[PDB]
């Protein structure tokens, strides 16, 4: 069927700038295309239909253009109330299909992450588990990579990663990583390291602890 | 053919402009020395009195030279000796002649007659409704008769088109519609579409199911479906509308098709495979409908009036486009350069004669409008010079005049290179 | 009068292989005059159109996505402005937020007003209360860990709401039919341990409300 391909999963911009979000159709759909905006926790809202007709109440900053396969939604003078997800949709042929969405990311200066490591608590060790947690707070850009080398040996297994969305106050990102092991496995190694490699530093920031010293 | 057509178009346009300048100047006792048509070395020159008429090599532009234009010459025929009102008049003579030529040629083409589509003259009959459109959504069954919209009483499709464009301009949303079907005046509510931007109500007129053309190399061409022939049925399915033929080929999606056609009196069952064409993954037949029109001839007065208000309309449209581009609303790539107008002239050459007249008038009016925007060393710059000199009461300083001319030459050169690169980019696509 | 309004109901937790009916109550517009649909939005996935139904003048006919034809059924109430969606043979892939929407009357169906949406979770996992563990070790970073709970959602506050600056609540992660979520807070070292810091975790699906005081450890 008809596939709507949004080539960009993320797009960077600043308040007051102009952004052009592109949308590519699998085949010719003419102009039977609509665009929507969805804020976190809210329903989508129609901005443009028929490629270029603005819906009633939509500000003049939102403009649509394009014909055939390479449609584009241009937002002149980006306001702060435009931080949302934007996606296209075609209704030339059935079934109706949507795009995957495009999230607006705000630009700002680089920032190194604040890294903190926490050993397992006594409550969990009492329960028979052992989780080690690493917090990575207030970094930019969102691209980051974390390794859990343990005593020089890779520990890719048993790793769970989670990222937050862009902070609404300082426009940064944060990430938490929790390594869950059994008590025997926790007791079978010494050093625990959450070395963080980021573009803001040529050498990675390293934080670690040894269970034998405490 | 297209290149020489564009050459003669620009030649006659500049001929009209310079001719108007020449008569308007002659009406104020000034001697003319050079009558350059284009640019470059003069390809041919003929002398008649003070009129040294000549045509040069490069036909890109065109220039005229007077006697004592800006020089401190006190001879009565000198242009500088004349009052600023007369100088403004000579400045405006050219584009005024361009506009009058455009309006008169529009009047003549309207008087001659235009092949208006025949479906625009019969009373409105909905022979087909596009699937899941506004007309279908409200419930407009095919074969109905629309009799009233809002409101303006409607009789033919032209009245409907004018009513809907007027409603779109008025910015109304809901409209009462009185529809007839077997003699009930059903009252419905219709959302007014923004037909200004292109979207339409999705109403199709009744069209006869007759073929007027076939694409060369198409599967139908291989079978032998000649243009100008009529078809009864598709695999035994009764069809009385060419849009029914469109629906049948749309729903075919590639199955074997047994067209039962009347070859000017004989029944032929032709087998065809309109499979999914690799170009678009869709049914391909390479067949064209028989478009039927009617030539309309307008009397001279009404043709003149129609030309007048059409000229006002598209001149206002060009003014709006100029205001938009000067404010950054529309990108500069949409302008028409020499190569763009040459290619549209070639398209008109493949199109027809009324095409020649219409787009010739269009480029003439566009050039006339371009000759008015305030830019140095342009037909719309010396008007500024004369106006400021008249209101200030003294001539512009000579050093300031030279700087004015130099910056004007610079900016016009940059705009020509810009339009050249834009035309090259358009040629790429 | 009242503006267009749509409110969906019927979501929640349902075991695989079951059936249920979702409802959409509409107001502010003539219900029988507009197309209605059940477009779905899976977590972190593109929107998926499911079906739509035509108006009264078009016989209330329905159109379905080919993958879901014969499985999902959309319908309207006979005398009330309520839209229904019957669903059977539920699988874990059907877990999503289901949106009811009103469409405009322009050329070709597009969706001009959307409801708030209702969330459906299809899984065989048993509802389980969470276990909350403290995370203790200038500027200092503390946190609370909520582990081994099902289903969503779980809310976390610090000091009963009085500590809101510098709070980072991370999205939950699923593993072996149990979720894990963590929260962080950054306070000045001159404020801890001189004043108390307590994390509060709420899980209304199991009527859970835990307070956990963070006391310092040996390391
Ligand atoms: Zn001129």
């Amino acid at each position: 069927d008809i596939v709507m391909t949004q080539s960009h999963k993320f797009m960077s911009t600043s308040v007051g700038d102009r952004v052009s979000i592109t949308c590519k159709a699998s085949q010719d759909v003419g102009t039977d295309v609509a665009w929507y905006q969805q804020k976190p926790g809210q329903s989508p809202k129609l901005l443009i239909y028929w490629a270029s007709i603005r819906h009633t109440g939509v500000p003049d900053r939102f403009t649509g253009s394009g014909s055939g396969t390479d449609f584009t939604l241009t937002i002149s003078n980006v306001q702060s109330e435009d931080l949302a997800d934007y996606f296209c949709q075609q209704y030339s042929s059935y079934p109706l299909t949507f795009g995957a969405g495009t999230k607006l990311e705000l630009e700002r200066a680089d920032a190194a992450p604040t890294v903190s490591i926490f050993p397992p608590s006594s409550e969990q060790l009492t329960s028979g588990g052992a989780s080690v947690v690493c917090f990575l707070n207030n970094f930019y850009p969102k691209d980051i990579n974390v390794k859990w080398k343990i005593d020089g040996s890779e520990r890719q297994n048993g790793v769970l990663n989670s990222w937050t969305d862009q902070d609404s106050k300082d426009s940064t990102y944060s990430m938490s990583s929790t390594l869950t092991l059994t008590k025997d496995e926790y007791e079978r190694h010494n050093s625990y390291t959450c070395e963080a490699t980021h573009k803001t530093s040529t050498s990675p920031i390293v934080k670690s602890f040894n269970r034998n010293e405490c | 053919m297209g290149l020489i057509a564009f050459l003669i178009l620009i030649g006659v346009l500049v001929w009209v402009h310079e001719f108007g300048h020449f008569l308007m100047a002659k009406l104020f006792r000034v001697k003319v020395e050079i009558f350059s048509i284009g640019f470059g070395p003069p390809i041919f020159r003929r002398q008649w009195g003070e009129t040294v008429y000549q045509i040069a090599a490069l036909p890109l532009g065109g220039y005229v030279k007077l006697y004592g234009e800006e020089e401190n010459v006190h001879d009565p025929r000198a242009f500088s000796t004349k009052k600023p009102w007369q100088k403004i008049l000579i400045a405006l003579g050219g584009p005024l002649f361009n506009f009058l030529f455009t309006i008169l040629v529009f009047a003549l083409v309207y008087t001659a007659g235009v092949e208006v589509p025949k479906y625009l003259k019969e009373p409105v009959v909905v022979g087909y409704v596009q699937r899941d459109s506004i007309a279908q959504k409200i419930g407009i069954k095919p074969g109905d008769k629309i009799i009233k919209i809002n409101g303006y009483e409607v009789r033919t499709w032209e009245d409907l088109r004018d009513a809907l464009i007027r409603l779109s301009l008025d910015g109304v949303k809901e409209t009462t519609l009185f529809l007839e079907r077997n003699g009930e005046v059903l009252h419905l509510t219709i959302k007014v579409p923004n037909v200004q931007k292109g979207e339409e109500l999705g109403i199709a007129p009744l069209v006869k199911p007759v073929v007027g053309g076939v694409k060369k190399g198409s599967p139908a061409d291989q079978v032998g479906i000649k243009p100008g022939d009529l078809i009864l049925e598709v695999n035994g399915k009764k069809i009385n509308t060419w849009y029914e033929l469109v629906e049948e080929v749309r729903k075919s999606q590639g199955k074997a098709i047994k067209l039962k056609i009347l070859r000017n009196g004989k029944m032929i069952e032709k087998e065809l495979i309109p499979a999914k064409d690799p170009k678009t993954g869709t049914y391909f037949i390479g067949l064209f409908p028989k478009t039927e029109t009617v030539v309309e001839k307008k009397p001279f007065g009404e043709a003149l009036a129609s030309a007048v208000n059409r000229t006002w309309e598209l001149t206002v449209l060009t003014l709006k486009t100029i205001a938009g581009l000067i404010t950054g609303k529309v990108s500069f790539q949409t302008l028409g350069g020499p190569i763009a107008i040459a290619q549209i002239a070639g398209q008109a050459a493949q199109s027809g004669f009324i095409p020649y007249l219409v787009m010739m008038a269009f480029i003439s009016l566009q050039l006339g409008i371009f000759n008015l925007i305030p830019l140095p060393i342009l037909d719309g710059g010396l008007i500024l010079l004369f106006a400021i000199e008249w209101l200030r009461g003294r001539p512009l300083p000579e050093k300031f005049k030279e700087y004015w001319q130099r910056v004007g030459l610079a900016i016009i050169i940059t705009l020509t290179i810009f339009v050249f690169i834009n035309d090259i980019l358009r040629l790429l696509r | 009068g009242s503006e267009v309004k749509l409110v969906e109901s019927g979501g929640g937790l349902v075991q695989p292989g079951g059936s249920l009916r979702l409802s959409c109550v509409t107001s502010g517009f003539t219900f029988t005059d507009y197309y209605m649909s059940w477009v779905r939005q899976p977590p972190g996935k593109a929107l998926e159109w499911l079906a739509f139904i035509r108006n009264k003048v078009n016989g209330y006919t329905t159109e379905y996505r080919a993958s879901v034809k014969g499985r999902f059924t959309i319908s309207r109430d006979s005398s009330q402005s309520i839209l229904y969606l019957q669903v059977n043979t539920l699988r874990a892939e059907d877990s999503a937020t289901y949106y009811c929407a009103r469409d405009r009357g322009g050329n070709g169906v597009y969706f001009d007003y959307w409801g708030q949406g209702t969330t459906l979770t299809v899984s065989s996992a048993k509802t389980t209360p969470p276990s909350v563990y403290p995370l203790a070790p200038s500027m200092v970073t503390l946190g609370c860990l909520v582990k081994g709970y099902f289903p969503e959602p779980v809310t976390v506050t610090w000091n009963s709401g009085s500590l809101s600056s510098g709070v980072h609540t991370f999205p939950a992660v699923l593993q072996s039919d149990l979720y894990t979520l963590s929260s962080s807070v950054t306070v000045p070292s001159s404020t801890w341990p001189s004043e108390t810091v307590t994390c509060n975790v709420a899980h209304p699906a199991s009527s859970t409300k835990v307070d956990k005081k963070i006391v310092p450890r040996d390391c």
